[PDB]
């Protein structure tokens, strides 16, 4: 059994569309346990100034009970069957999924449908969650990494929809109405914009059957079955500096505009990010790590950690890096980090990509380690590519990448571009934008 | 020692600490321009002076 | 035939670092490889090397040498660092070869 | 909380081509930089002369 | 061909070999071993922690440099997990590189050189590694818990004590490996590989002779109480009693009682109704809190009880409430349906646990180590549900009557002492 | 006082009553020497039962009196000495607080011999609780006690502390004769009782060092 | 700083090059020519100016 053969012998992903426009996909295995859920193409980006934080507010009630079954009843039923009910809401994507015994795939599907369609939106529960959410905002306000990424979007996409955070504003949370949440749900949780995904030991035909039975409510007009294209979010080379010398370490995030899901270049960017990789003070590897930046970080004690990223979206994305450092080592870190980015565009090696490619393969294989992670892939894939992409296709694409390709693609999105910068904490040593902007050319 | 020469080299270190990374007030006006102009007259005078001195 | 031993013993004596109480290894120029090796020396071997060197510098400044009875003997010279230094160079070459690979 | 933070409006300063929030700013980037660098390149020519 | 067998040889020297082909594009081999802080004595405390971090040091076959560069060269990884009584060295990589990655896994576990200088350089890392771990209060109280629960072996901390950072020696690392990493205490488990292949590697490369090396001292129960007043707004507390050990019909009883009382959330931000313990505490306090049934099973012992987390001012009530839920349960306050539901969550949990390569491999090797065998997921389920409502109530009684040990940290101004529970 | 002291009257916030726990704290820090203390709720300040413990303290061993010299008049020291060959130190511990007090013994021994040294100290307490206290022992201890007290007041720091301490907890001053009168007027029974109160009372313990051989309170 | 020889921005320089400067204890007469060269330089300049004035 060779890597290739194992990739080809992986069960295919089945997809079937209902008349209402919903899509049902699943990957079959021989596991007594499974995961199934509905991936909705909704999120903060779809909200506006008045209902920002609604999709999040909803994410809080999506588990507090439906019309057919109030809170206690809803919970008991799920708990008593050993099933796990989780989910999340992001900027362009939302999800509600359940982990359970394949033996219950059908009852689950019924439960899912009931959650996405008949949420009780208990008037009293709403005021109760209003206070919970407000506490979660204070908890997250201490999460530098997330404060930093929020700020990164706040400036990189200033003036637009991606600038908003997923959780929403304090004013919105304090005044969102039972009607607003309701409106949100009806406006966005719609068949053509949803995907019923499942993985494990399940019959695609049994899945699609229960699907037909519970995901009904078809649409009449044309405006109800058309998936709205969102208005473009303008990228802006800029920076937001939130200084507080009272914080122990500083977080910095720099990024250029990314291509967006459908673009093939993304395979190259991910290889590129693989070369620079990531690091943190507990990587036993130490000073021998392959990632040059990681090596320098260790030798010069440049940071506590650093990480690259290539966040995608429908029509845009953020390609960059983030690091945490002591107030006195920020400048050298940023220096080396930008240095490496220059190296990418200019002097990438075949060896470098050979390694990065292997690293990338095992990384994609890791994101399919369990029923939930695989289910997440399916949901996301159909929702972003409108079709599942096998590990064999990815590997096909990854294999085509070479040093020259990395250089051209990287030169394309990085070289001499105006980045977006977010710095939080004791950031006095971080030099100005103009200085950083110069680190964008020559290497 | 340091990752970038601009800071480790014993000579550049000096150029960096006085003409590149030197911290300067963000709001100094045109009145703070005469220091550098004075320096340029000096170099200019010396250069033209040697040239004249040679004849 | 034992020609080296004849020569290497003559040289050792001709060199004369043994007149200061220094071992051959005490006289190596501290380049990168040597510096690294020195850091791997056991505490005592290190402290001992230090005394021999300080002592020799004191001799050098005084313009004296050690009494002939204290000169190290060719066959009693300890190559205390050579083993370390060799490992150090080997490792370095390995990294070097590998980083071209 | 940081959620209540938003970048101000820089319309009184933005170059004409990046004034509209719903338009990719990349399409005018090469022009915006071409121009600025054109000035710099010209200053270098006058200086060299 | 998703119908492969889970082979499992067992060489003459005692080394156990368990493999399993799942045709996954990724293989995950590992070297399970019966080692840990448990086998440390006062003199070499923390030596097992440092050994965990010494995985990247040079060996007789590979240099520190090549171990890291080599594994990374092929998108592979190398890590080491450990409990007070077991250490697992596993490597993951794409199928076509198992041969490559294997050389390293081998060298690290059987041919370490623990060079004096490399060791000296690494010791300061213990501070760092430990500092990040202790950011979760969870870790601190569990350390103190085992220190209050036992007088020896298991009482030893999982992280090197401070006074010893810098004092562990290469000698101690060698002697630990020599007296514990023996073929009869080890197990070479693997996934995405063919038994014949893995089996071959073992007999051909794994050396370091057999034996049980130095045996650990028996675990003696103390039932102590350690309180760390550190002022945190949240108070973490754990109360336990000596419970069943690994391999016991008693184990299953507690597992079920665990799930009957409350063994973690199942609904995001959702309340746990099927949780006797949680629901009880909830009725007692108005503020944010968290209660759970704690449960650990070791080779020669185990611990069972409950772990809470509450605002300082309400710690008192929250801890007492959790206690009543245990008494109330010891006094037949356990429905027959309760035991039915818990049995599902238990069967489910176990079943989900093996979805990930890390989980599957750990399940295989764990058992393949403590009995060179493999129970069918049906026999395990068969053994679990075959647990009467009586058994559970008994487990509950054993707790209320047994001598308890406790550990709590935070602003303990309102936290009760073990003798007021 | 009167013309200057202004922060005024009241009893201010009163302290909470001292509640006995009888816990056990062990600090494993690896030191070659192991310090350990075992105690029991003793007598409170002014508690009649105070002098009894004071005398029992001096009867067991309350510090050295001869430089580098052995303490023969020390039941406790002499006992530990018979048990271990290595350097050590044992003493009767004793504290008197307003609403409580602590009484027991404090040891210091090599790590390997901590076990025997601590146990030896325990037997000296039992053996004393079981009438193993001479009538002459109580006579000698009463001297060391009267002496100690009398010497304590030689230095200005000691005299002042004695005066003020009492002048604070009862605005009075006991004559050095009444204090002596109160001390020797302590029967051999009293002492043996104090000793018993210890062996029977719930004990609390604290030890630090390489506790690998130090016993737990429930093995004493 | 307690003593000027170290805090003053100018003396600091004299101190670090001609007073507290760490020097090997065993350098010989062959290490004297650096300073002699410095003095020739100062000497030559001084006599050169004086000659240049005529
Ligand atoms: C601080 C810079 C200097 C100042 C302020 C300065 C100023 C002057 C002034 C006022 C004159 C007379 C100009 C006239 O002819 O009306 C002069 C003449 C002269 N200077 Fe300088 N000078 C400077 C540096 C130098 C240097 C460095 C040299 C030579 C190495 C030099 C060489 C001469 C010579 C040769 C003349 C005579 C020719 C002439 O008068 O045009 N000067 N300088
Ligand atoms: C590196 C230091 C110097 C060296 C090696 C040097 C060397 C010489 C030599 C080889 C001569 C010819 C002597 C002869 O007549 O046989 C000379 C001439 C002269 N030097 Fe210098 N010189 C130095 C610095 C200076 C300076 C700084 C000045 C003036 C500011 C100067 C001014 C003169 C003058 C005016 C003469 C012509 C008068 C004479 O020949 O005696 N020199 N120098
Ligand atoms: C007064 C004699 C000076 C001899 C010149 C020696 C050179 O140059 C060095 O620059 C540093 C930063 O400015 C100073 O701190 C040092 O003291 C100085 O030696």
């Amino acid at each position: 059994a060779t890597y290739a053969q194992t990739l080809q012998n992986i069960p295919e992903t089945n997809v079937t569309t209902l008349d209402n426009g919903l899509r049902v996909a699943s990957e079959e295995s021989s596991q007594p346990t499974c995961t199934v859920g509905v991936w909705i193409g909704a999120g903060s980006r779809y909200e506006n100034e008045k209902n920002n934080g609604a999709g999040y507010f909803v994410e809080h009630l999506a588990f507090k009970g439906t019309k057919k079954r109030p809170c206690a009843a809803f919970e008991k039923e799920v708990e008593s069957m050993g099933a796990h009910f989780n989910g999340y809401t992001s900027r362009e994507q939302t999800a509600f999924y359940i982990k359970a015994l394949s033996k219950d795939m059908p009852k689950v599907v019924e439960l899912l449908a009931d959650v996405v369609q008949n949420c009780a939106l208990e008037e009293s529960q709403i005021e109760k969650e209003r206070g919970v959410i407000l506490q979660e905002l204070k908890e997250m306000d201490n999460d530098m990494t997330n404060v930093t990424f929020d700020y990164l979007h706040a400036t990189a996409f200033q003036g637009t929809a991606l600038a908003r955070t997923v959780e929403g504003t304090t004013e919105n949370i304090k005044h969102l109405t039972r009607a607003d949440l309701a409106s949100y749900i009806d406006t966005h949780f719609k068949a053509p914009r949803m995907v019923l995904a499942a993985a494990g030991g399940i019959s695609h035909k049994e899945l699609v059957d229960a699907a037909r039975q519970h995901f009904s409510g078809v649409s009449f007009t044309y405006k109800e079955d058309a998936v709205p294209i969102l208005p473009r979010c303008r990228f802006t080379g800029s920076e937001i500096r939130a200084r507080d010398d009272a914080l122990p370490v500083a977080h910095v995030a720099l990024a250029v505009e990314g291509p967006g899901w459908a673009d093939p270049d993304n395979v190259v960017l991910h290889v590129a990010n693989a070369i620079i990789g990531r690091y943190d003070r507990t990587f036993g590897g130490g000073k021998h790590l392959s990632s040059r930046l990681a090596a320098l970080a260790v030798e010069h004690k440049l940071c506590h950690s650093f990480q690259t990223f290539n966040t995608s979206y429908s029509d845009t994305g953020l390609f960059g890096f983030h690091f945490v450092a002591d107030p006195l080592s920020i400048d050298d870190m940023m220096f080396c980090a930008q240095g490496e980015w220059m190296r990418l565009c200019t002097s990438t090696t075949e060896s470098e990509v050979k390694r990065a490619k292997n690293h990338l393969r095992s990384a994609m294989v890791a994101q399919l380690d369990g029923t939930t992670p695989v289910c997440e892939t399916i949901g996301s894939h159909l929702l972003n590519y409108g079709r599942r992409i096998s590990l064999e296709e990815w590997d096909s694409r990854i294999s085509a990448v070479d040093a020259r390709m990395v250089r051209d693609v990287c030169s394309k999105y990085i070289y001499d571009k105006c980045p977006a910068l977010a710095a939080v904490g004791p950031i006095e040593q971080l030099l100005d934008y103009n200085r950083i902007r110069s680190g964008m050319y020559w290497i | 020692m340091a990752p970038n020469i601009r800071k480790s080299h014993p000579l550049l270190k000096m150029i960096n600490n006085s003409l590149i990374d030197l911290p300067a007030p963000s709001n100094i006006s045109a009145w703070w321009n005469f220091g550098s102009l004075l320096a340029v007259c000096l170099m200019t005078q010396i250069l033209t002076g040697l040239l004249l001195a040679m004849h | 035939g034992r020609l080296m031993d004849r020569i290497r013993k003559w040289y050792y004596n001709a060199a004369g670092f043994n007149k200061y109480g220094l071992m051959r290894d005490d006289t190596l120029y501290e380049d990168d490889d040597v510096k690294e090796a020195l850091k791997r020396l056991p505490e005592d071997l290190y402290n001992e090397r230090m005394f021999r060197i300080k002592r020799a510098l004191d001799l050098s400044l005084k313009h004296r040498i050690l009494p002939k009875e204290q000169w190290v003997k060719y066959e009693e010279d300890k190559p205390y660092l050579e083993p370390y230094l060799k490992e150090v160079i080997r490792e370095r070459l390995e990294r070097e070869a590998w980083n071209k690979k | 909380v940081h959620n209540d933070v938003t970048v101000p409006d820089f319309s009184a300063y933005r170059r004409e081509d990046v004034m509209d929030a719903t338009t990719s700013s990349q399409t005018s980037s090469e022009d915006r930089k071409g121009f600025s660098y054109l000035v710099t390149a010209t200053a270098c020519v006058a200086t060299a002369y | 061909p998703g119908a492969e067998d889970l082979e499992i040889t067992k060489l003459p020297n005692g080394l156990i070999i368990a493999s399993l082909e799942n045709f996954s594009p990724a293989s995950r081999i590992g070297v399970f071993i019966k080692a840990g802080s448990r086998y440390e004595t006062t003199a070499n405390l923390g030596t097992a922690h440092l050994l965990r971090l010494a995985s990247p040091l040079t060996t007789k076959g590979a240099s520190s440099f090549r171990i890291t560069r080599g594994i990374e060269a092929v998108g592979g990884s190398l890590s080491v997990y450990s409990t007070r009584e077991k250490m697992t060295y596993c490597v993951e990589c794409l199928r076509d590189h198992v041969d490559t990655v294997m050389e390293y896994l081998l060298n690290v576990t059987t041919a370490p050189e623990f060079r004096p200088w490399e060791v000296t350089d690494l010791q300061p890392q213990l501070k760092v590694d430990k500092a990040v771990a202790f950011q979760s209060p969870q870790v601190g109280v569990l350390e103190n818990l085992h220190a209050a629960a036992y007088k020896t072996a298991l009482a030893n901390p999982l992280y090197c004590p401070d006074y010893r950072i810098g004092k562990i020696t290469s000698e101690q690392l060698h002697h630990f490996v020599q007296n514990n990493f023996t073929s009869a205490r080890m197990a070479l488990v693997g996934i995405g590989v063919k038994h014949s292949d893995l089996k071959q590697v073992a007999e051909q490369f794994l050396n370091i002779r057999s034996g049980a090396g130095t045996s650990s001292a028996k675990a003696t129960y103390w039932g102590g109480e350690i309180r760390e007043q550190n002022g945190h707004s949240l108070v973490h507390a754990a109360v336990v009693t000596e419970g069943a050990a690994v391999g016991s019909a008693e184990a299953n009883a507690f597992s079920v009682l665990q799930h009957v009382l409350g063994a973690g959330p199942l609904i995001k931000r959702g309340s746990s109704v099927t949780s006797k313990l949680y629901q009880g505490v909830a009725k007692a306090t108005t503020q944010p809190f968290d209660a759970s049934a704690f449960n650990v099973n070791y080779s020669d012992s185990g611990l069972f009880g409950f772990y809470t987390i509450s605002q300082a001012a309400h710690a008192g009530e929250v801890i007492r409430a959790a206690m009543n839920q245990l008494k109330a349960a010891a006094q037949g306050g356990v429905t027959e349906e309760d035991v039915t539901k818990a049995k599902n969550q238990l069967k489910a949990t176990y079943l989900m646990s093996v979805e990930t390569a890390q989980g599957l491999l750990n399940e295989i090797g764990s058992e393949a180590l403590l009995s060179g065998t493999h129970t069918a997921p049906s026999v395990v389920a068969q053994k679990i549900d075959s647990v009467t409502s009586a058994d559970v109530v008994n487990a509950a009684k054993k707790f209320v009557s047994g001598k308890k040990s406790m550990a709590a940290s935070g602003d303990l101004g309102s936290t009760p002492f073990l003798d007021e529970l």
